[PDB]
């Protein structure tokens, strides 16, 4: 409800800012197709399956609203979504893979703004 | 506008098109070329009324719409004789497993 | 000429363009002088052949909208048993 | 696969225009070949949809399965919308031949367990039996494709 101090506020845009632009090996933006859920009249075997649904909207939507309190809050509900994207999608699919690699450049810019 | 036409003739059929700003005339000229027999033997209908040689198709009731290449539109022919529709075989009757 | 004459089982004459029953390669190998005879193909069944003759003319490679070609329930066998046969 | 659509970064505002009578099932091929079934469309109906250039399409009586034309042709590729404007995606009926458009009629009349029972030549019943699909489809576009590109 209340904002978080501005530090951690700055901090958890630097990170997610890493984290939607950043450009796999191949030059393309992963974050993409994760940016906006599926429509539930478009796929609702997402919902059926997917308990807690979560998107890279909902997630700056949150940073903004204070609803995180934490880089750990936030690392959870990254840690969620790539979870999520595991889940609902085949292994060895692009969409699959590209969630790994998302989960992984997480942890780099977690640890990239720790250090500083 | 092009005009779908079956001229018919006792038990000839001709399929042919012809423009709404045709004449009757005109179309006769496309029946002597098929037919062998000049306009003046020949009388063209339309719901069995006569059609005079002056007059366009657009005039005498044919129009693209109704003149379709898929459901030509009907000329009645006579020669120098009475205007004789004779009708088509019959399909059978409808299969059961089609009703 | 221009025409030819395709007459029917029970005897009716369906007088049609070179071009429209050109459609069909059956009439081509078909082809008095520009005359065809079917023994098994009658006239409700020929006139609809024809109809869709013109009809497969004008629209084929045409930019315009395509009506449906319209088959009444009670040809529908027929008109399958002669198009197989005119392979068109 | 020959016909797929390619992994296109750039996208297309596409005009889907059925300009037919029948409801029509749009067909995307996918990065495999894949074929994925999109929105129907009524008769008479424009929709604005968001594709992308060097993507593949392809138009089916949602029913029936029959192919359909798009711009007088049976595969839809997505061009560059030029200062934003969509392209126009013209589906219409092909001329269909006059044999196939029988098949569908009996097909519509007659449920498949009866279609030995009518008065037919044997051959026709494996005809009626043989009901249009867009994998078989895809072969012949396939093989067709291929000598073009030879060409």
């Amino acid at each position: 409800l209340s904002p978080n101090p501005p530090k951690l506020t700055k901090q958890m845009n630097a990170i997610i800012d890493t984290v939607i632009n950043y450009k796999d090996s191949s030059g393309r933006q992963l974050s993409e197709v994760f940016i906006q859920l599926p429509s539930r009249k478009e796929l609702p075997e997402y919902y059926e399956l997917i308990r807690k649904p979560v998107d890279f909207k909902k997630i700056k939507e949150r940073i903004r609203n204070h609803k995180y309190r934490s880089l750990g809050d936030l690392e959870k509900d990254v840690m969620l979504l790539c979870h999520n994207a595991q889940t609902f999608n085949l292994e060895g699919s692009q969409i699959y893979e590209d969630s790994i690699v998302l989960q992984s450049v997480f942890k780099s810019a977690r640890q990239k703004i720790a250090k500083e | 506008m092009d005009v779908f036409l079956m001229i018919r003739r006792h038990k000839t059929t001709i399929f042919t098109d012809a423009k709404e700003s045709s004449t009757v005339f005109e179309l006769k000229r496309i029946v002597e070329g098929i037919l062998k027999r000049p306009p003046d033997e020949q009388r063209l209908y339309k719901d069995d009324q006569l059609l005079d040689d002056g007059k366009t198709l657009g005039e005498c009731g044919f129009t693209s719409q109704t003149a379709r290449p898929q459901a030509p539109a009907t000329v009645g022919l006579a020669f120098r004789e009475a205007l004789c529709i004779e009708p088509f075989s019959s399909p059978p009757e409808l299969p059961d497993v089609m009703k | 000429m221009m025409y030819v004459k395709l007459i029917s089982s029970d005897g009716h004459e369906f007088i049609v363009k070179r071009e429209h029953a050109l459609t069909s390669g059956t009439i081509k190998a078909m082809l008095e002088t520009n005359e065809v005879n079917f023994r098994e193909i009658p006239s409700h069944v020929l006139s609809k052949v024809c109809m869709y003759f013109t009809y497969k003319v004008r629209y084929t490679n045409s930019s315009t909208e395509i009506p449906e070609f319209p088959i009444a329930p009670e040809i529908a066998l027929e008109l399958l048993m002669a198009a197989n046969f005119l392979d068109c | 696969p020959v016909l797929r659509s390619v992994n296109s970064r750039e996208p297309s505002q596409v005009i889907f225009c059925n300009r037919s009578p029948r409801v029509v099932l749009p067909v995307w091929l996918n990065f495999d070949g894949e074929p994925q079934p999109y929105p129907t469309l009524p008769p008479g109906t424009g929709r604005r949809i968001h594709s992308y250039r060097g993507h593949l399409w392809l138009f089916r009586d949602a029913g029936t399965h029959d192919g359909l034309l798009v711009n007088q042709t049976e595969l839809f590729v997505p061009s560059l919308n030029v200062d934003g404007q969509p392209i126009f995606a013209n589906i219409t009926l092909p001329v269909y031949t006059l044999k196939e458009r029988c098949l569908q009629v009996v097909r519509s009349l007659v449920k498949p367990e009866n279609y030995r029972r009518l008065d037919i030549v044997r051959s026709l019943y494996e005809d009626l039996e043989d009901h249009p699909n867009v994998q078989k489809d895809l072969e012949r576009l396939t093989q067709e494709r291929i000598a073009h590109q030879r060409m």
